[PDB]
């Protein structure tokens, strides 16, 4: 989707999440912010920096 | 410390050179947090500590100033049993408790 | 912060001032429930212990 | 006993490691830095300060 991933009307992910939610993707690389709700659709690691 | 203990394991040119300076004299070291205090109030003797440490103590005191930003990286977290559900509950919750500001 | 530091570092006509009023995290996205997240997290410590 | 917790040089944990590690502490909310040595002996939660 060219985005760090983003919820739609329905409550709907693309990018990222996304393909981590399909299991498409195997690691989630980008400079994306680790919110509650994106660390409750995919888990995350300790961040590189804050 | 755990400053120091950075300095040790640090591979960065700077923060080595300057832990192996400070260790080089036994007169620029210092076992408890006090002691740099009461010797920094006393002459000119830098502190190089916990940011939180230093950001509360100059709180505390109208004699001391801080200098400096967050130079390293450190962060403080809950600790999670392993084999425990409480870790993704504990981190959904001071996710949106750092998120509400 | 860091996008705006590479901006004014990569020209020599902006100003850049403060660098916190807040804070968020950048770190690897995983899948639920993944295993391999453990060792990715020791090595970010690694990485970040050794500078 | 008084400390972050660390690994001693026999091999054996203490602090709140072992707290969390003999179950008789299932959580802990203190000033706790986290390193990959402390890490694996305890993971860690998201960073509330850095």
């Amino acid at each position: 989707d060219g985005k760090y991933g983003a919820q739609d009307d329905k409550g709907q992910w693309n990018g990222m999440v996304k393909e981590l939610i399909d299991h498409k993707a195997d690691l989630a690389v980008a400079p994306l912010t680790i919110t509650h709700v994106r660390e409750k659709a995919i888990d995350f690691s300790k961040p590189f920096m804050t | 410390g755990a400053t120091m203990t950075f300095f040790k394991k640090s591979k960065i040119s700077t923060f080595e050179k300057m832990w192996a300076f400070m260790s080089s004299k036994p007169s620029a070291l210092v076992k408890n947090n006090e002691e740099g205090i009461q010797r920094t109030l006393t002459a000119d003797y830098a502190l190089l500590m916990e940011s939180t440490t230093i950001e509360y103590i100059t709180q505390r005191n109208c004699n001391l100033t801080q200098i400096g930003g967050l130079i390293d990286s450190k962060g403080y977290g809950i600790g999670t049993p392993m084999g425990s559900p409480y870790r993704d509950k504990i981190t959904i919750a001071i996710l949106q408790l750092q998120e509400e500001g």
